[PDB]
């Protein structure tokens, strides 16, 4: 099933060559053009209001990293490195070592965060949920290194976000 | 025998108005060809079956839309657009002429990609 | 169904493709050394290397091929073989409602006739082979680096090139222009051997030498 | 103006002593750059470049081939530019 | 085995006269590519370099690999002529930035486990 | 008092900086997309003084938004060297930061700084068009803080 | 009088305009912001050599018809005369001459932009 798009002949009666010219002469698909750019001038502008009116997300939006840790207080991550092992950019690093009770955790784990791509693969291939992409996106910064985060920082994360992060895999879960 | 096609649609396909005693001398030019082609080659045999089939075809029927429907080759114009490049394909096989067998055969691994 | 996540396979594609395999073979012996339909119903053709333009001006002008869109011309770099490079073209027959593969083969110094004259879209493809891996073509109007830099050195996709290169750029501020260092990674590529040590697929389990 | 042959002599003499890599002393008519005053193949591609810069007419790669002594390029010249003396 | 179809050269007679006149299309165009580039370097630094790139490249006693650089050396002076290359991929031959790497055994001992 | 007048004026003059960015678009990769969404009615950019205009003789800041290519990295020093110098360079992506997903291409430099001095660094892959906007706003904080005057007059 | 007081505080309003854009704003400069602008890459050498355009013609035209509107500019007071059967005839016809010309410089390529 395929249609012409451009396959219209004008018609040449008298009628027809009259409208054209008078189209021609007086300029009339440009009054067209002008009198639709004055309709969009009285119509509603779409601007929203930042920073006081933040665009609307989803909770399965990826931002800012952020480690969890289980209701008790202790940390999720248990050191599998799976995330490491499936990030398509190569930018998790993962040290582990036994912890001085036994159950060991990672001693380092930064994530580049100026070589993440952001697709999300760390938080599906976890099986503890420990790491996951917080809602925030606004932490831009000056410097190159301030983006470099490791343990202590995206810890800190974790306890930051944690009331929303928490909200988000509560709706989320499911679908998964 | 048809009207005249205002368009043939392709761009550059200019329609042909008198396209029956074209694609005729074509095919002629055709066997004429393949006449030089010995008979062994299988290029002179299938191409030979093709083009029978199709000369006998476009003298048989004097319609235009009656040849292009049974033709199975689109628009009249491609026809005579495609049996031009049969003609040019058949003038340059008959300079490397592949009936020859296999000019080399290929080292022992150069084919079988399990790594 | 029975087979709901198992791809289903058209054999009537099978036998027609098999069928102008076989066709192809016949009409040019001189250069198609091996032909074979892959499982999932495509053809591929192994021509000699001095077959390159013959075979692909049959398979563009004759009436029962009319493969007249060179889809991509692209080559994979082997180096256990004697020719490492082989040169790979993808065809499409419009009139026909088909796609065809002519695969060569060409070691490192040795010229392939360009198909520029046979399909103008290879000018540009011809360009990509030699830049990325080093393969000349003999006859090409306008060969010459396409898509590396300015005074590249090497074929970045041979397989014996490094990933992260050899050179790397910076701007230098004691000679107010951006300058060319060896390659000094803050983090190397962690390579990750993760081939599994148990056979994967009995059908291509390749005979003991 | 005519041209003559030692009109050839002193500025082929000439072009030579600019060049560097190139001894004043040893150098003579007769002297062979590959076996008197040791060059290379791309040193004598400089000279018969010196020559036809200075010359002013093009000399082509055939002739730059074998042509090596002081002789040769006054020789080669000559009947070039029509000199016959 | 030992045989082989060439390039564009038969032996090493004609792909040594491709090099010659090739550096004959680089010696010309210095000045002139030093005035176009304004380059810092003088002239007389420019030719040597173009006579040293072309002294390293001399132990190749193969026809084929000989025709290769002199195709590439083409293309590098193509990029050059056309101002392809701007003025740091000129100075890309002038290894400028980078400190000399010392070449005695004492010195690679001192600085590093270099081979 | 003098500190004073001089920190009426400096005050003055960066608020007639900050109110007025023209981003030099680098549109390279489709970070630049995302970017064009910011000035897209949904954002707004113009509303903030902020327009985009060509020349970089008549802009104030890049907005380095994609890939940054061997092969083209001198085109980006020389833009950069071009521009009448109140000037600062806005990072879009992880691939403008510090390389991103091609951080070990043959052919990609680890980051847009070993070219250019880079002031706030933008992460995203892409960074929403609602983060740069962020950014941008982080960039007038920024010259909102330059005691120009006051270290002149404290020379 | 009134017009030359015009005309300078017009000139001294755009040089004071001047003076503050040079001088108010400080300068740090160097030789690579006072290069030409070419879009980023390193410009091949031009905007002084000949760029020969094509509407040479009809620019020179242009100066035959800007005489054509001085000639027939005095129309305003020349209707004001007692024998305007002699004006209107001449008026016309300098329209006449002016349509002529352009209509002649139509029909023989004229207005067409060379290629
Ligand atoms: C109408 C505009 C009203 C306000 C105008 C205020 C003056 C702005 C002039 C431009 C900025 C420079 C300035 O004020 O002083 C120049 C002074 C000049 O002395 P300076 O040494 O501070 O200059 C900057 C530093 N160097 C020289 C290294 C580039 O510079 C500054 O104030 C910038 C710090
Ligand atoms: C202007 C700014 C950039 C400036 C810098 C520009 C630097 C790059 C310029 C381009 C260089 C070019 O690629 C070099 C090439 O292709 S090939 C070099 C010579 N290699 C051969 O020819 C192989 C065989 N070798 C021989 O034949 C002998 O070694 C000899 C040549 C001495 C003749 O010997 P005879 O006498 O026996
Ligand atoms: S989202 Fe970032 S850290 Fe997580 S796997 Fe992807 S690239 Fe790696
Ligand atoms: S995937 Fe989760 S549990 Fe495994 S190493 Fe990463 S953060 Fe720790
Ligand atoms: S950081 Fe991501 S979105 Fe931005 S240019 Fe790189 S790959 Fe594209």
């Amino acid at each position: 099933t395929y249609k012409f798009v451009n396959m219209r002949e004008p018609s040449m009666d008298m009628k027809s060559v009259t409208d054209r010219a008078a189209q021609t002469l007086l300029w009339t698909e440009l009054v067209r053009g002008l009198g639709m750019t004055l309709s969009y001038l009285f119509r509603e502008p779409a601007t929203i209001n930042y920073p006081f009116e933040k665009g609307p997300l989803s909770p399965r939006f990826r931002g800012e990293h952020a480690l969890r840790r289980y209701p008790s207080g202790e940390e999720r991550c248990i050191a599998c490195k799976l995330c490491e092992a499936v990030c398509p950019a190569q930018a998790i690093t993962i040290e582990a070592e036994p912890r001085a009770d036994g159950s060991r955790r990672t001693t380092r784990y930064d994530i580049d965060m100026t070589k993440c791509i952001y697709c999300g693969f760390c938080q599906e291939a976890c099986p503890v949920d420990a790491i996951v992409e917080g809602p925030n996106f606004e932490f831009s910064t000056e410097t190159h290194e301030e983006l470099l985060y490791n343990k202590e920082k995206l810890l800190n994360n974790g306890d930051k976000w944690e009331a929303e992060i928490a909200a988000n895999i509560q709706a989320d879960y499911l679908y998964r | 025998a048809g009207l005249l096609k205002k368009t043939t649609g392709l761009v550059g396909l200019a329609v042909c108005e008198t396209p029956h005693e074209r694609l005729k001398i074509l095919y002629t030019k055709i066997l004429d060809v393949l006449g030089q082609i010995p008979k062994n080659a299988a290029y002179r045999k299938y191409t030979e079956q093709i083009t029978n089939e199709k000369l006998g075809m476009v003298k048989a029927e004097p319609d235009v839309k009656k040849l292009e429907e049974q033709l199975q080759g689109g628009q009249i114009e491609e026809v005579i657009l495609q049996a031009e490049n049969e003609l040019s394909l058949a003038r340059k096989m008959l300079r490397w002429k592949p009936w020859e067998p296999l000019v080399e055969e290929p080292p022992a691994n150069q084919w079988k990609w399990p790594i | 169904d029975t087979r709901p996540t198992i791809r289903p396979r058209n054999d009537v594609v099978h036998k027609q493709l098999s069928a102008f395999g076989q066709y192809v073979a016949e009409i040019l012996p001189k250069y198609v050394q091996q032909v074979q339909v892959s499982c999932f119903n495509e053809l591929e053709i192994f021509i000699h290397p001095d077959g390159v333009i013959p075979v692909l001006t049959f398979l563009r002008d004759h009436t029962n091929a009319q493969f007249k869109s060179l889809a991509d011309l692209t080559a994979v770099d082997v180096p256990t073989r004697q020719n490492r490079f082989e040169i790979v073209y993808n065809l499409l027959s419009l009139r026909f409602n088909s796609q065809i593969r002519v695969k060569t083969y060409t070691d490192e110094l040795t010229p392939i006739e360009s198909s520029v004259t046979v399909y103008k879209a290879a000018n540009w493809y011809e360009r990509e082979i030699w830049d990325m891996f080093g393969v000349f073509f003999a006859n090409h109007p306008d060969l010459r680096r396409i898509l590396t830099g300015y005074g590249f050195e090497g074929h970045p996709f041979r397989k014996d090139f490094p990933l992260s290169g050899y050179v790397e750029l910076r701007y230098d501020d004691e000679v107010k222009r951006v300058v060319a260092e060896p390659v000094e990674l803050a983090q190397e590529f962690r390579k990750f051997d993760l081939n599994s040590p148990w056979e994967a697929f009995p059908a291509y389990r390749q005979p003991p030498e | 103006p005519p041209l003559t042959l030692e009109a050839i002599k002193d500025r082929v003499l000439y072009v030579l002593k600019l060049y560097d890599k190139i001894d004043p002393e040893k150098l003579s008519v007769n002297s062979h750059f590959m076996k008197d005053l040791g060059l290379d193949s791309l040193d004598q591609v400089e000279i018969i470049m010196a020559m036809e810069d200075e010359f002013g007419f093009e000399i082509p790669d055939i002739d730059a081939e074998k042509l090596m002594c002081p002789q040769e390029i006054v020789d080669y010249i000559a009947d070039k530019k029509d000199v016959y003396e | 085995g030992t045989s082989v179809k060439p390039i564009f050269s038969r032996d090493m007679n004609e792909a040594k006269r491709r090099v010659r006149e090739l550096y004959r299309a680089w010696y010309r165009e210095v000045p002139n590519t030093v005035h176009l580039f304004q380059l810092d370097i003088s002239v007389k630094q420019g030719r040597d370099k173009v006579r040293e790139m072309f002294m390293k490249n001399a132990h190749v006693t193969d026809p084929r690999v000989v025709d290769l650089l002199v195709i590439k050396g083409k293309m590098e002076l193509e990029e050059t002529i056309n101002v392809w290359k701007q003025r740091t991929h000129i100075m890309r031959f002038f290894h400028e930035t980078e400190a000399p790497r010392p070449t005695d055994f004492l010195s690679k001992f001192y600085v590093g486990h270099d081979p | 008092r003098g500190e004073y007048v001089v920190a009426k004026l400096d005050d003055l003059v960066n608020w007639a900086r900050r109110s007025s960015l023209w981003p030099m678009t680098f549109g390279l990769a489709c970070c630049a997309v995302e970017m064009m969404h910011m000035a897209a009615p949904r954002y707004d950019m113009d509303r903030f003084g902020v327009v985009f205009r060509a020349s970089p003789r008549q802009s104030d800041v890049m907005i380095v938004a994609g890939t940054l290519t061997n092969k083209m990295a001198p085109a980006l020093r020389k833009v950069y060297d071009q521009m009448p110098e109140p000037r600062y360079v806005v990072s879009m992506g992880s691939c403008a930061n510090g390389g991103g997903y091609y951080h070990y291409s043959y052919s990609v430099v680890r980051g847009c700084d070993r070219i250019v001095p880079v002031d706030i660094y933008v992460p995203g892959c892409p960074p929403t068009a609602e983060a740069l906007l962020y950014g941008i706003l982080q960039l007038q904080r920024k010259i909102k803080r330059e005691k120009r005057l006051r270290i002149w007059y404290r020379r | 009088m009134n017009i030359m007081l015009t005309l300078l505080t017009n000139v001294t309003l755009a040089s004071l305009l001047v003076l503050i854009a040079f001088w108010l704003p400080q300068l740090n400069a160097y030789s690579e912001k006072t290069s030409p602008y070419e879009c980023g890459f390193d410009p091949m050498g031009s905007a002084r050599l000949p760029f020969s355009m094509k509407f040479f013609l009809v620019a020179i035209t242009f100066l035959l018809f800007d005489l054509e509107i001085a000639l027939l500019l005095p129309l305003p007071w020349a209707s004001q005369t007692n024998n305007l059967k002699t004006m209107l005839t001449m008026a016309l016809f300098l329209l006449i001459l002016l349509a002529a010309s352009l209509a002649y410089e139509w029909t023989q390529k004229g207005l067409e932009w060379a290629e």
